């Protein structure tokens, strides 16, 4: 039974055997639907193996015809998996120089863009680190905070009787009221 | 004077300092130019050729003298000073081929020569020169039996990186595709081309791998500083 | 000084540059020699090692690295088939990324040695030995030298593949497993 066996294998958690049987039965559409409906996730490793097996079954099966179009359609349906590098070992011998050249050009452009982005990020990080270091160095020994004629806060009594724990934005503490607050 | 080396030494300090302002001799300059060929120090010859007046007639005479000599590097330097990009590229390719045939250039020396050749090619209608250099490198790799395969792969990777940094370059990549037409002229084995492509892809992936770690370290440091 | 400040001046250029990455590897070696066991750093320490063609720079690391993550000379015993191999995870270089990078190159022959040092990967060791290293006799021996009877997932996962090369040994192992003969065994390295 073409369909009953496939359904039983799918229900039996034997997806590899089901995929092999579907490939042997030339049920490409059913196998593609099963692959796309992979609800179970195994870090895409099993999915990658299944996609590679499906591509190998499709590859070297019939006439090339629109070989570039077929390869592009397979890559698009792969949904960001089984890159051209993986398909290169199974390319065997052919004359599809144009499609391979286009794929290599696209890969090289992507790699160049990634390298440029990495270099720009590194330069931005270096500039930010330099600016942060300059700001930290400038902030040292430049406090220049001032005490008003008469001052006090929190405790209420008088700032100049115990200590001078002073913060920015005009706050005053006795080194004792603050430790009382945290307790 | 009955000693050529004494005359060479005398004429060395005569023209070494450019402080001369009132110069009237003409035969002495020609004698110095002609007798500089008698110097057997190739490194010192290159050092002297680095800084010189380099008159057009003097440049032609130097090129004619070096035509018999094996100092291809000096000829390439003269061509670069003469703004002969194609001639300089050809001289660099000939020097690289001679070094490969001799089998004495070090791996670091070969890498330095490849970097210098890539810089010279980038200095230059440079697409035709780059295609010719790539074809020459492919022919040298094919002719040379497998030792130099790693050097050929490194040269191919460097050429690919230079082509990427030139902009692939769009039509230049098509020129590389046109270079693929020259590959049809080569018509080499499919297995060797597939192995070379796989090695190039693996090298690119390995190079891209470390960038993520470097960026992660830099980002961690920047976050800590912030 | 701070480490990332030193590392910043390196990188950028990825030309073959044996001197530059040789110096980087020496700096990382000196950094890991005494202290500062950053998890990422040692990972990078592997990557550059894969970048170069050197091999003796990797096994020596395995020789003098403690299972718990201490760099010291002298090979000693480890808590095999224990929490360090079943429960404790600790921290070390990411095996998955490192294993993939090694499999990218042809140096995977010695990777089987590196698999033993790394913990976990109970069901990945058989796959590495069977699919990659071939030699089904070695895979059968490893399956015989597997852990206690609780280690039955590998059999249920790869029995179909195992029963293709040497069914007789596979049949005997299956009969022993299903008959209650779950005793352990020593480990070493047409009818």
């Amino acid at each position: 039974k073409t369909k009953t066996s496939i359904f039983l294998l799918t229900r039996l958690n034997l997806f590899e055997d089901a995929i092999d049987l579907a490939l042997k039965n030339n049920l490409i559409d059913d196998c593609k639907v099963i692959v796309n409906d992979e609800i179970l996730i195994e870090d895409y490793k099993l999915r990658k193996r299944l996609w590679l097996k499906i591509a190998k079954h499709l590859l070297l099966s019939m006439k090339d015809i629109d070989i570039k179009q077929l390869i592009r359609t397979i890559l698009n349906d792969s949904n960001e998996i089984l890159t051209i590098k993986d398909l290169l070992p199974f390319f065997n011998e052919y004359t599809t120089i144009a499609n391979l050249k286009e794929e290599l050009i696209k890969f090289l452009e992507n790699h160049n863009m990634k390298m440029n982005e990495i270099s720009e990020d590194i330069i931005n990080s270096k500039n930010l680190k330099v600016e942060i270091n300059t700001e930290i160095s400038k902030f040292n020994e430049i406090y220049r905070i001032l005490e008003p004629g008469k001052s006090c806060d929190e405790c209420g009594k008088f700032l100049q009787i115990k200590k001078f724990i002073v913060f920015p934005c005009g706050h005053c503490f006795h080194w004792n009221c603050i430790i009382r607050v945290i307790l | 004077v009955k000693n050529e080396e004494t005359q060479q030494k005398y004429l060395d300090k005569l023209f070494s300092t450019p402080n001369i302002n009132n110069k009237v001799d003409k035969r002495l300059r020609n004698l110095h130019i002609e007798l500089n060929c008698k110097y057997k120090s190739k490194r010192e010859m290159i050092l002297w050729l680095n800084g010189t007046v380099l008159s057009n007639a003097e440049s032609l005479q130097i090129l004619d003298l070096l035509n018999q000599d094996s100092n291809f590097e000096a000829a390439a330097i003269i061509h670069e000073r003469l703004e002969s990009f194609n001639l300089a590229v050809r001289d660099l390719l000939s020097f690289i081929e001679q070094c490969l045939n001799e089998g004495k250039t070090n791996i670091s020396t070969l890498l330095e020569s490849l970097r210098r050749a890539f810089d010279d090619c980038n200095s230059a209608e440079k697409k035709s020169c780059w295609i010719l250099l790539i074809t020459f490198l492919i022919t040298l790799y094919g002719k040379y039996p497998s030792e130099r395969k790693d050097l050929c792969n490194k040269l191919l990777q460097e050429a690919f990186l230079g082509l990427v940094r030139s902009k692939s370059g769009g039509e230049f990549w098509e020129i590389m595709s046109s270079v693929l037409e020259h590959q049809d002229v080569i018509l080499m084995k499919v297995q060797d081309l597939k192995q070379l492509l796989l090695n190039v892809f693996n090298t690119y992936k390995l190079e891209r791998s470390l960038s993520e770690l470097i960026q992660k370290i830099i980002e961690d440091s920047s976050q800590d500083l912030v | 000084v701070e480490t990332s400040e030193i590392i910043s001046k390196f990188g950028v250029k990825e030309v073959p540059d044996p001197e530059s990455m040789r110096n980087l590897a020496d700096y990382l070696w000196s950094l890991i020699k005494n202290s500062i066991s950053q998890r990422d750093h040692v990972t990078l320490l592997l990557i550059v090692l894969i970048k170069l063609k050197d091999v003796e720079g990797i096994d020596t690391f395995i020789q003098h690295f403690d299972r718990k993550g201490i760099w010291n000379e002298g090979v000693v015993m480890d808590d095999m088939d224990d929490v360090t191999f079943f429960y404790s995870d600790n921290d070390f270089f990411d095996l998955d990324l490192i294993l993939e990078l090694m499999k990218e190159s042809d140096f995977k022959r010695l990777s089987y040695r590196l698999a033993k040092k790394y913990s976990k990967d109970s069901l990945i060791i058989v796959d590495i030995l069977l699919n990659l290293l071939h030699n089904p006799v070695k895979a059968i021996k490893y399956i015989k030298s597997l852990p206690i009877d609780e280690t039955l997932r590998c059999l249920v996962t790869y029995s179909k593949k195992l029963l293709e090369e040497s069914p007789n040994e596979t049949n005997a192992l299956l009969i022993e497993v299903f008959t209650g003969k779950f005793k352990p065994s020593t480990f070493e390295v047409r009818t």
